[PDB]
């Protein structure tokens, strides 16, 4: 022990330094003696490892990933919160960072802070995915609300029939059936004459089969439908089907003039 | 630039924040030099 | 009455929320809201520059920006006047720094100069008893003859924040 | 341009000269050339001059010459054991030279008047080393060196020499070996730990001769005081319970509502603590 | 030859963030 | 920290700058040219 | 010349309510109230900030020196017995010297007990002590002056 | 758009001018339209009279290939940067060269003249840029910042003097008397290889591989994004008129509005006539001083004069 452990450390250490200085980049060597300062539970050095390795290469989004694991191994909560926010501000668009973030500050019990978080992420305009974790985060309390507020903001961010759809179909869900057919009012208002298709205009025309407005389902279909586009053809034909079906759930007119 | 306004003492409290090194004019760590 | 934080004429140390009644030296550096908004979390990035030198930080610097028209007021070559001022002023710096590298090819000082002096530790028997000193400046004259004294040629590692970068299908792969 | 100064070296004199070089001598820390500085203290003085870069002054908060404290005229070693070790610096060679870099551009961006990460630290003090700071000048520190001649008996220049003629110190004492790097960074300096062995003497904080006793014997009051002193002096430490007073003997006993306050007054108070410009000695019972 | 295995090399103590690193320190082996 | 070190190449040359003429092809013709 | 009770401070951090000592001393209490009500310190900043000390506000310049009474100018001290600093929150006015006064006015963050010669307590306050607490945070410089702008932006005295 | 805006005549290509033995890599026009001046990979610079394309005088000095060529305006000077790491003055009094620069470690990709100081900026491969004291040869500052090579600096006179890009994609603002970065810009994912500054806006433009983006000036707030024709491009040059011309290595070249970004043309020019379809695209490109001729200098060892069309709409 006492001297003996010691060369060891000076040998194993020595090449450390002597690898990275041959090579200066090739971070798998930097990371390596990081892992191994930090095995030896001197996590001073270590931070100091990852801190050079960082000036080298600041990019490298593993390289961060390994610091901020790091510290959250040895319970340096607020190490970990420091270098997270690091991350997220020079390197935005990784999103390993900010899921990661966030599940750091959930596991701690900090709502709050995870919902600052998210409200800076969101600021980015980010992908679909990141929106839909946004709220199911918000969904793992009851925060209904805050989840129609955040839908309110991503379907214009991404004002893609589906997202209108899914949100609309998130208010079924809970029962708000009121607010789920004023969605709907609002998509095909918002798309217009202009653009709009199959799938939202059959999506609606569920919704109203569902509620047991079947009159209505026909004027729906009838009316939206003479108003737009219609003949492309395969939604046509998709649309029909659903209308066929409604209608199911002397007649067999439209059977002889299709044929004709 | 009047002596009204120039010399006019800082307003109110004193902040004991600073060491009687630390309340002292200075343009030079150890003091004010000129 | 209270006893505790939750709840002058008291005459009672009561600390009400969370003001520290002993000494924890916390490493935290103050959140901070300004005006109206926001935790200033970009406070991050500055922390080792000051104030006055900018660091792009938060998603609006990233969005753009429309228009401004064929021209406004708020796009134009400062002027014919700040261009000179501003020219001049780098021409005189220069040409001082210039001088100085130029000493070494071009291989004699008298000034006496005084300065007045505030000390920091006063205490009325420090000096002998005055505020101030005043201690004459005098250059020391070096010997035309002297070769250079010590060694430059010494030589240590460059020294190391990143701005935000802002900016595949398997087939492709 | 001009050095960063102890009041004891610059000098008992107001009027001083002082001369200049431009790279003088390296430092004897980061080693570098700096701006070096002579003047003469005083009648029979020594003509001090910079020993260190004004840099590592800043970093470490200390005059050239000495390396002592601007504020306490303390060994380093002393001020850190009296507030923060985790200041550090590299010793080791190439680091030393690289951390003084940085330090050097990071001090370069600083209003100039301030020793860096220290200052946010420094203000807060007072623990002991206050106590045990000096508080007038020393000037036996800038004697002249002892004529090495004359202490093997032979010096031929008389009454005329400079130097100084005396026994010098016995090389056992400890207090001799001195090295400057070592002074600087804090390591088995020698004075630093007398002064370190003379706080623990000072009577003061073990006090806990009872449990729960909050009783203060308070020893030397005098007539001229009220209570009303004692109490707007101690409401500042919490519920009191009560205040017991006696001017026969001018003894003074005090009773608190927790014995944490009643450490607390002694700590705050023992030979400390004057009101009504009259020393209030302060015991336990 | 000290500048290893006496002395931390060159050391950069990480800079500190809205949270306390005071408190911890770290086991031997 | 700079060294006294010289080298041949480096001593001064050509410190006049030749400012362009009138005929050589002065800016001020330039401007006004079609 | 109403004496109204609470105070209102709409800061840029939070909003917070004070209870004016009418009591006690009604003349800084009436310099106080209606320099509110003329909106003279909207848009100041707390310039001083002292950790575990004190936040000092009350200056339209901005700079320490600056700021003036409804009196004109400085006016009297109201130094009562009953009025000591202790505890966080107390609200007096800031004086260089005795028995004049300017606006600028200061807060506590803590007992204070050194400071009952030097200045007259206008009041308490009521609601935002979280605001006092995170405004004592912020991040000042070397002459407690901060490095971001905390400002008042709407004060109003309701009675 | 704005309305279908600013209608632009087609340029047809009007010449072509043989007659270097490597690629030409740089194109310069006089002051007085009088010559125009090439650099090339057989390690000569070639002066051309601009008129009739006959070739007036070959230069020898570099020791590699040509990289950069710039013809001062207040003084009969042509500086010239190479792959050699060698900067030198030529004084075109007597056809010499009267100074040389000295100090970049790698291949100097770029240079330029500030307009009104007599000061001299250089890129180079090993990631520093440098401002050279035209008059005493001396490096006033070094231009630390990027990661990677230098590729391609701008000079101005107002404010950021200095605007240069590079390999590692970012942009970086310096200025000039400080020798340090006001603005970094990152906003392109590959090389920056070009960048220019339009004559009376004061905006500025940079090309990369992936798209062209325009800055507002100072500190380089986002603008427009032009997007269209995706290829390494090389060049990028304005006309008064507003004329964006687009180089790339692939040999297509594309002009664009300005102010919209509407690629009104695309030209895509026959490699030489023995050569290879591989070796084209335009390494540079220049416009002579009346706005009417655009220049290109290219792989297949050409250079091609294009003229505005006459007929047009
Ligand atoms: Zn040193
Ligand atoms: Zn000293
Ligand atoms: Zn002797």
């Amino acid at each position: 022990d006492e001297e003996e452990l010691n060369d060891y450390k000076l040998r194993k250490r020595k090449t450390f330094e002597d690898n990275i200085r041959k090579n200066r980049t090739v971070i798998s060597n930097w990371i390596k003696y990081a892992q191994w300062e930090e095995s030896l539970k001197e996590i001073q050095r270590a931070r100091s490892i990852y801190e050079r390795a960082l000036d080298v290469d600041y990019r490298n989004i593993t390289l961060w990933l390994k610091y901020a694991e790091m510290e959250m191994k040895n319970r340096q909560v607020n190490h970990a919160r420091n270098i997270w926010d690091r991350a997220i501000t020079t390197l935005p668009r990784v999103n390993q960072f900010w899921y990661k973030y966030t599940y750091m500050e959930e596991m701690l019990g900090n709502v709050a802070g995870a919902r600052q978080v998210f409200e800076r992420w969101m600021e980015w305009q980010p992908e679909e995915q990141a929106w839909h974790s946004y709220i199911n985060f918000e969904l793992r309390y009851k925060e209904v609300d805050r989840a129609r507020t955040i839908y309110e903001r991503f379907v214009l961010v991404h004002p893609d029939v589906k997202n209108w759809i899914k949100y609309a179909r998130f208010e079924e869900k809970h029962a708000y059936f009121a607010h789920a057919r004023k969605v709907y009012e609002r998509a095909v208002e918002f798309f217009g004459d202009e653009h709009m298709d199959e799938h939202l205009y059959v999506a609606f025309a569920k919704f109203e089969e569902n509620q047991k407005e079947f009159e209505r389902v026909r004027v729906i279909y009838k009316y939206a439908l003479d108003r737009i586009s219609k003949q492309e053809l395969f939604k046509n034909y998709t649309i029909f089907e659903k209308k066929f079906g409604d209608r199911r759930g002397k007649r067999r007119f439209q059977y002889e003039e299709e044929v004709k | 630039p009047t002596y009204e306004t120039m010399f006019a003492p800082e307003f109110g409290p004193e902040n004991p924040f600073r060491t009687q090194q630390m309340a002292a004019p200075r343009n030079m760590l150890s003091g004010y030099a000129e | 009455i209270p006893r505790l934080l939750e709840d002058p004429e008291i005459h009672v140390a009561q600390y009400p929320l969370d003001m520290g009644r002993k000494k924890k030296m916390s490493n935290a550096l103050a959140i901070q809201v300004d005006s109206e908004g926001k935790i200033k979390y970009d406070a991050i990035a500055r922390q080792g520059q000051s104030k006055d030198k900018v660091i792009y930080s938060k998603y609006t610097d990233l969005v753009p920006k429309e228009v401004m028209n064929a021209d406004d007021p708020d796009l134009q070559r400062p002027d014919e006047e700040a261009i000179k001022e501003i020219t001049e002023k780098t021409r005189v710096a220069l040409e001082k720094s210039v001088s100085q590298k130029v000493a070494a090819a071009m291989p004699k000082l008298a000034p006496a100069q005084y300065i007045r002096y505030t000390p920091s530790q006063q205490g009325v028997a420090f000096n002998s008893g005055a505020k101030q000193r005043v201690i004459r400046m005098v250059e020391m004259q070096k010997d035309p003859m002297e070769p250079p004294r010590f060694k430059i040629n010494k030589k240590i590692p460059r020294g190391p924040p990143p701005a935000p970068v802002m900016h595949m299908t398997v087939k492709e792969q | 341009d001009f050095p960063i100064l102890c009041q004891t070296c610059l000098g008992e004199n107001p009027y001083i000269r002082m001369t200049k070089e431009k790279y003088g001598k390296e430092c004897k820390i980061c080693a570098r050339p700096f701006t070096v500085f002579r003047w003469c203290p005083g009648v029979r003085m020594r003509f001090k001059k910079t020993e260190v870069c004004q840099t590592c002054s800043k970093l470490k908060n200390v005059c050239q010459t000495c390396l002592l404290d601007l504020e306490y005229g303390l060994p380093i070693q002393v001020r850190d054991a009296g507030l923060s070790f985790k200041d550090d610096m590299p010793k080791s060679d190439v680091n030393k030279e690289y951390y003084t870099q940085n330090m050097e551009r990071e001090i370069s961006n600083s209003d100039g008047t301030r020793p860096v990460g220290m200052l946010g630290k420094a203000t807060s003090t007072s623990d002991m080393l206050l106590k045990l700071a000096r508080t007038t000048p020393y000037y036996k520190r800038n004697r002249p060196h002892i004529c090495s001649f004359w202490v093997k008996g032979e010096c031929k220049r008389g009454e005329e020499c400079p130097y100084r003629h005396e026994k010098p110190t016995d090389p056992d004492d400890p207090l001799a070996d001195q090295n400057i790097k070592d002074r600087y960074y804090g390591i088995n300096d020698p004075v630093a730990d007398k002064l370190l062995k003379r706080a623990s003497t000072m009577p003061r904080l073990d006090p806990p001769e009872d449990k729960t006793i909050t009783t203060l014997y308070v020893g030397g009051l005098g007539d001229t005081i009220t209570e009303t002193d004692l109490r707007n002096h101690f409401y500042q430490f919490g519920e009191i319970r009560t205040i017991t007073v006696v001017q026969r003997q001018q003894c003074a006993f005090i009773q608190f509502a927790t014995r944490q306050a009643a450490e607390v007054a002694a700590e705050k108070s023992f030979n400390k603590l004057i009101v009504n410009g009259r020393r209030l000695n302060v015991k336990w019972g | 030859g000290v500048d290893y295995n006496a002395e931390i090399p060159f050391e950069k103590k990480p800079a500190l963030g809205f949270y306390d690193t005071s408190e911890e320190n770290y086991q031997a082996l | 920290q700079l060294s006294k070190q010289y080298s041949s190449r480096d001593l001064p040359s050509h410190t006049k700058i030749k400012y362009r003429q009138t005929t050589q092809d002065a800016p001020e013709e330039v401007r006004n040219r079609d | 010349s109403w004496q109204p009770p609470n105070v209102y401070l709409e800061t840029s951090m939070g909003i917070i309510v004070l209870e004016l000592y009418w009591k006690h001393a009604p003349k800084t209490c009436k310099n106080f109230a209606e320099l509110a009500r003329r909106g003279y310190y909207n848009g100041t900043k707390f310039h001083r900030i002292i950790k575990d000390f004190m936040i000092q506000g009350g200056d339209p310049t901005g700079t320490g020196r600056g700021g003036a009474s409804i009196y004109g100018k400085q006016f009297e001290d109201e130094l009562h017995p009953d009025l000591k600093f202790t505890g966080a929150g107390i609200l007096a006015m800031a004086n260089a010297g005795p028995d004049t006064n300017g606006s600028q006015f200061f807060v506590t963050l803590a007992p204070t007990q050194w400071l009952d010669g030097k200045h007259t307590i206008f009041g308490r306050v009521c609601q935002g002590i979280g605001m006092v607490n995170r405004v004592g945070m912020v991040e000042t410089n070397s002459q407690d002056r901060p490095v971001d702008d905390v400002k008042i932006i709407k004060a109003y005295p309701s009675g | 758009t704005m309305p279908k805006p600013q209608w632009h005549p087609p340029w047809k290509l009007y010449r072509v001018i043989s007659g270097h033995l490597g690629w030409v890599r740089c194109i310069a026009v006089e002051p007085g339209n009088q010559w125009f001046v090439t650099g090339s990979a057989d390690r000569t610079i070639k002066i051309w009279d601009l008129a009739s394309g006959k070739l007036k005088l070959s230069l020898t000095g570099h020791i590699s290939t040509v990289r950069g060529v710039i013809v001062s305006t207040r003084s009969p000077y042509l500086f010239s940067c190479g792959e050699d790491k060698q900067v030198k003055c030529w004084d075109l009094e007597y056809n010499k060269v009267i100074r040389h620069y000295h100090g970049h470690l790698s291949a100097v990709y770029g240079l330029d003249l500030h307009p009104t100081i007599d000061v001299l900026v250089t890129c180079s491969r090993d990631s520093t840029a440098r401002i050279w004291d035209v008059r005493t040869k001396a490096s006033v500052h070094t231009l630390s910042g990027h990661t990677n090579a230098v590729a391609t600096v701008r000079c101005q006179a107002a404010e950021p003097q200095i605007i240069t890009g590079s390999h590692d994609t970012t942009i970086r603002l310096w200025d000039l008397v400080a020798g340090k970065t006001r603005v970094t810009l990152t906003n392109h994912k590959k090389s920056v290889r070009a960048v220019v500054l339009h004559p009376r806006h004061y905006t500025f433009a940079s090309g990369s591989p992936d798209n062209i983006k325009q800055w507002k000036f100072p500190d380089g707030s986002f603008i427009q994004n032009l997007s269209g024709h995706n290829a390494i491009i090389n060049t990028l040059t304005v006309n008064s008129d507003g004329v964006l011309v687009s180089g790339a290595d692939n040999g297509t070249m594309h002009l664009w509005d300005w102010r919209t970004g509407y690629n009104f043309q695309r030209v895509h020019a026959a490699v030489q006539p023995g050569s290879l379809d591989s070796e084209s695209g335009i390494f540079a490109c220049a416009f002579d001083q009346s706005e009417s001729r655009l220049l290109t200098a290219e792989a297949d060892k050409t250079i091609k004069v294009y003229r505005e069309d006459d007929t047009a709409t």
